[PDB]
C-alpha cells in the first residue's frame, strides 16, 4: 500500500505524455507534450498572470502562444520545458505529490548517458521524490505482449524504432531508426488533401485533418493494385464533416497517406521502409536467434493502429526473408499504450520492490548509480 | 480617455486571415484606448493572436489584453475581448459573473466585468462589464445587469461602473413596453448615455442596439457631453455598401472620458 | 540485482522441478502433488533444473501462459522470468509456452500426463 497503490509510472511521448498509477488498465491522464509561452501581456478573465501554460490549455489557446516541444524525436531535447511537463502531470493532472510517491520513467532506445542521469538528476533533487527508475519504452511493450522474445516496432508521433530484444535484453547494436510517424503523415495527409482540391486554412480544417488521419485512413496492401480500385469509381470513398455544416469526400489520399511509412520517397526521403528496417533490424542480430525474432514481431506506438497494417508488413517482410521461415506479426489493440501498459505491470510486481533506485542509493553515489 | 465597444460579426480566424480587412480592424482599434470586442468566434485564439501581432509589432506593450472563455448555452460559444493601452489605464481585477452555472441560468453568455484604473481622469478606479445579449432574452439578460451591478457593490464597493456592449435592446428585441420591466432603464442610478434615437447598425435600418450605460456621480461626470455616440466607419473612411458590411453589421459606440 | 525474494533462494538449488503460480503481482509455489494442472486463466512459471556431467547443473525456464487469462499475468510471467535468468548469472535458456501449443521439452516433464483446468486467480488490476 506504502508503494503498491502508491506508485506511478510515466510514457514520455513525442506527442503525447501517458501518465498514471502502478495496476490501472489505462493511464489516467493522457495530453500533448507541449509547453505554451504567451506572445502578449494579457489574462484570462477570472485568472490573473501566467507565466506559461501546459497540456491542453496549451494547445487550446496556441494562437496567442508560442509552442515549444520539448522531446524532439524521442528523446528529450529542452530540460527546462520538460521540467513543467512532469510539474503539470503530478500536481494538475494525477493530483499527487510526488515526494511519497515512486516514480517509474521511461526512456527511448537509444537514450544517452547522459539523458538518463539527467532526468534522474531531476526528480530526485528538484521534485524529491522517494524513489525512481528508468526503464525502456520498446521493452515495456515486449513484456506487455507477454514475453521475452522478439523485435518490437514502436511507432509514436516523434520517430519509429524497431528494437531487436533477445531473453529481456534489447540489442542496442541492431536497433534502427527512422525519423518520420504521427506528425509526419498528418503534415503529409495535409498537402495530398489540398492538392486534392480542398483547403484547410484555419485552427478548425488544420487540427482535424489529424482527426480524419486516425479515423479514415487505412494501410492497403498492395498499392499498385489498390489505385485500380480507386480508380474505377468504387464505394473506397467516405465522407465527413468539419465542425461547421460543411461535408468532404476522401479518395485516393485515404489510404496513400500510410503507404509513405512503407515508400519513404513519397516525401522525398531516400531511406528504407518499415518492411525493409524490420528485416535489417534482424540481419544486425545473431543467426541463432532470428527465428524468434520473426515470429515474435511485436507492434507498439500510436502510428501503428492504421487498419490492414499487419497484412501489410506479414506479405512484405515474408517476401524479403526465407521462404522456409515462420513469420508472424502481432499487434494488441492498446499498442498505443503497450509502453505505459507494460511499465504499469513492471511497478506493481513485489520483485520491482528492490529495483527501485532510492535516495538512498542516491546521496552516496550521485546520479551515476541508475547508470547499470 | 476614448472607449468603445464593438459587435464584429463572425470574429473568427477566415476574418482576420483577409489583409484587406484587417487593415481597417486594427485601425479603428488604434482609435480607442480601451476597446471591447464581441461574436469573437475564435476556438485557438489564433484572430486574436494575430489581431495583436499587428497592433504590437513595433512597441510589444501598445495593447495588452483581457479574453474570457467561450460562453454560450447555446451550443455555439463566443469571447468577450478588451483591448486596452497599458500607458493611459491599467486593470486591477477581473471576473467572470456567475448567475448559477440547472434552469435558473439568466444569462447566455454570462458579462465579464473588468476593474480599471484611469490615472488621467476624474474617476480614478472605475468598472467596465461587457454584454453581448441574446436577442431572445434581451429584455431578460439586460434586467439582469441590475444584479450585475448591484454584485459589483458587494465586490469592490465601486458605484462608478460603465455597463456597454451590443445589447440588442431595440426595435423588435426590445418594444416600448417591454422598458418597463427593466430594472436597468427605471431606476434612476443609472445613465444611458447611446440613446434611443441612435442608429448602431451598418445596415440601412434604425436601431439603437449597442449600447453605453453608466451608473456612479463621478463616472457620469467624467464623460464629456455630445462624445457619447456610435461611429459610422462606412461614411469616415468612404466605403462602399458591401466593403462595409463585409467588416460587420454593427456600429462601435464610443464614448470619450475626462 | 540484490533480489531477496522467499522463493528465489530456495530455486535452482537442485536437481527437479519448480512451480510457481502468478497471483496477483507475486509468485507463490504451487503444492508438489498438485503438479501437471494448470488453470486455463492464469499464468505460470517453471524452473527445469538437470544434472550435468561436470558437476555443474543447468536450467531451463520455461512459462505456460493460459488461455482465458489477463494481460498483468501474462505479462508478469515473462518478467520474473527474465529476473530469474539474470539471478542464475544469466545461465539458462527461456521457454515461451502457450496452452495447447507446447513445446517438446516442456510436455516431457510431466511423467502423469499434463491436465488443463477452468477458471483461476483474479487479476490485479
Ligand atoms: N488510431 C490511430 N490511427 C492512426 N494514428 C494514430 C492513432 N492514434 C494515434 N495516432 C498517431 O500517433 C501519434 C501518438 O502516438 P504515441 O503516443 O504512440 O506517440 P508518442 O509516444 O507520443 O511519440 P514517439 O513514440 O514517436 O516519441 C499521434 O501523432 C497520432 O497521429
Ligand atoms: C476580403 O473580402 C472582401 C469583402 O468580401 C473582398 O472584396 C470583395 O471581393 C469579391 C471577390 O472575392 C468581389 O466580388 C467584391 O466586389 C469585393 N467587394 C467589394 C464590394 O469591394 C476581398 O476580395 C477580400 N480580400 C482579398 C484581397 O482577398
Ligand atoms: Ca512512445
Ligand atoms: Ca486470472
Amino acid at each position: 500500500d506504502e508503494d503498491e497503490t502508491t506508485a506511478l509510472v510515466c510514457d514520455n511521448g513525442s506527442g503525447l505524455v501517458k501518465a498514471g498509477f502502478a495496476g490501472d488498465d489505462a493511464p489516467r491522464a493522457v495530453f500533448p507534450s507541449i509547453v505554451g509561452r504567451p506572445r502578449h501581456q494579457g489574462v484570462m478573465v477570472g485568472m490573473g498572470q501566467k507565466d506559461s501554460y501546459v497540456g491542453d490549455e496549451a494547445q487550446s489557446k496556441r494562437g496567442i502562444l508560442t509552442l515549444k516541444y520539448p522531446i524532439e524525436h524521442g528523446i528529450i531535447t529542452n530540460w527546462d520545458d520538460m521540467e513543467k511537463i512532469w510539474h503539470h502531470t503530478f500536481y494538475n493532472e494525477l493530483r499527487v505529490a510526488p515526494e511519497e510517491h515512486p516514480t517509474l520513467l521511461t526512456e527511448a532506445p537509444l537514450n544517452p548517458k547522459a539523458n538518463r542521469e539527467k532526468m534522474t538528476q531531476i526528480m530526485f533533487e528538484t521534485f524529491n521524490v522517494p524513489a525512481m527508475y528508468v526503464a525502456i519504452q520498446a521493452v515495456l511493450s515486449l513484456y506487455a505482449s507477454g514475453r521475452t522474445t522478439g523485435i518490437v516496432l514502436d511507432s509514436g508521433d516523434g520517430v519509429t524504432h524497431n528494437v531487436p530484444i533477445y531473453e529481456g535484453y534489447a540489442l542496442p547494436h541492431a536497433i534502427m531508426r527512422l525519423d518520420l510517424a504521427g506528425r509526419d503523415l498528418t503534415d503529409y495527409l495535409m498537402k495530398i488533401l489540398t492538392e486534392r482540391g480542398y483547403s484547410f486554412v484555419t485552427t478548425a480544417e488544420r487540427e482535424i485533418v489529424r482527426d480524419i488521419k486516425e479515423k479514415l485512413c487505412y494501410v492497403a496492401l498492395d498499392f499498385e493494385n489498390e489505385m485500380a480500385t480507386a480508380a474505377s469509381s468504387s464505394s473506397l470513398e467516405k465522407s465527413y464533416e468539419l465542425p461547421d455544416g460543411q461535408v468532404i469526400t476522401i479518395g485516393n489520399e485515404r489510404f496513400r497517406c500510410p503507404e509513405t511509412l512503407f515508400q519513404p520517397s513519397f516525401i522525398g526521403m531516400e531511406s528504407a521502409g518499415i518492411h525493409e528496417t524490420t528485416y535489417n533490424s534482424i540481419m544486425k542480430c545473431d543467426i541463432d536467434i532470428r527465428k524468434d525474432l520473426y515470429a515474435n514481431n511485436v507492434m507498439s506506438g500510436g502510428t501503428t493502429m492504421y487498419p490492414g497494417i499487419a497484412d501489410r508488413m506479414q506479405k512484405e517482410i515474408t517476401a524479403l526473408a526465407p521462404s522456409t521461415m515462420k513469420i508472424k506479426i502481432i499487434a494488441p489493440p492498446e499498442r498505443k499504450y503497450s509502453v505505459w501498459i507494460g511499465g504499469s505491470i513492471l511497478a506493481s510486481l513485489s520483485t520491482f520492490q528492490q529495483m527501485w533506485i532510492t535516495k538512498q542509493e542516491y546521496d552516496e553515489a550521485g546520479p551515476s548509480i541508475v547508470h547499470r | 480617455l476614448k472607449i468603445a465597444a464593438f459587435n464584429i460579426r463572425t470574429f473568427g480566424e477566415t476574418k482576420m486571415s483577409n489583409a484587406t480587412l484587417a487593415s481597417y480592424i486594427v485601425r479603428i482599434v488604434r482609435r480607442y484606448d480601451i476597446v471591447l470586442i464581441q461574436e469573437v468566434r475564435d476556438s485557438h485564439l489564433v484572430a486574436v493572436g494575430k489581431l495583436l501581432d499587428y497592433l504590437n509589432q513595433d512597441d510589444p506593450n501598445t495593447y495588452h489584453y483581457v479574453v474570457s472563455e467561450p460562453l454560450g448555452r447555446n451550443s455555439y460559444k463566443e469571447r468577450y475581448l478588451f483591448l486596452f493601452r497599458p500607458n493611459k489605464v491599467s486593470v486591477l481585477d477581473t471576473y467572470q459573473y456567475d448567475d448559477g452555472c440547472c434552469g435558473n441560468d439568466s444569462f447566455s453568455r454570462e458579462p465579464a466585468v473588468v476593474k480599471f484604473s484611469s490615472h488621467s481622469t476624474k474617476v480614478k478606479e472605475f468598472a467596465i462589464v461587457a454584454l453581448h445579449s441574446a436577442p431572445s432574452d434581451a429584455v431578460a439578460e439586460i434586467n439582469s445587469l441590475y444584479d450585475v451591478y448591484l454584485d459589483v457593490q458587494q465586490k469592490w464597493h465601486l458605484n462608478d461602473v460603465m455597463l456597454m456592449g451590443d445589447f440588442n435592446a431595440d426595435c423588435s428585441y426590445v418594444t416600448s413596453s417591454q422598458w418597463s420591466s427593466i430594472r436597468l432603464r427605471t431606476s434612476s442610478t443609472f445613465q444611458w448615455l447611446i440613446p434611443d434615437s441612435a442608429d448602431t447598425t451598418a445596415t440601412s435600418t434604425n436601431c439603437a442596439y449597442d449600447r453605453i450605460v453608466v451608473a456612479g456621480s463621478l463616472l457620469q461626470s467624467s464623460v464629456v457631453p455630445g462624445s457619447a455616440a456610435p461611429f459610422d466607419f462606412q461614411a469616415a473612411y468612404g466605403l462602399s455598401n458591401e466593403m462595409a458590411l463585409a467588416i460587420s453589421d454593427h456600429y462601435p459606440v464610443e464614448v470619450t472620458l475626462t | 540485482m540484490v533480489v531477496e525474494h522467499p522463493e528465489f533462494l530456495k530455486a535452482g538449488k537442485e536437481p527437479g522441478l519448480q512451480i510457481w503460480r502468478v497471483e496477483k503481482f507475486d509468485l507463490v509455489p504451487v503444492p508438489t502433488n498438485l503438479y501437471g494442472d494448470f488453470f486455463t486463466g492464469d499464468a505460470y512459471v517453471i524452473l527445469k533444473t538437470v544434472q550435468l556431467r561436470n558437476g555443474n547443473l543447468q536450467y531451463d525456464l520455461h512459462y505456460w501462459l493460459g488461455n482465458e487469462c489477463s494481460q498483468d499475468e501474462s505479462g508478469a510471467a515473462a518478467i520474473f522470468t527474465v529476473q530469474l535468468d539474470d539471478y542464475l548469472n544469466g545461465r539458462a535458456v527461456q521457454h515461451r509456452e502457450v496452452q495447447g501449443f507446447e513445446s517438446a521439452t516442456f510436455l516431457g516433464y510431466f511423467k502423469s500426463g499434463l491436465k488443463y483446468k477452468k477458471g483461476g486467480v483474479a487479476s490485479g488490476f
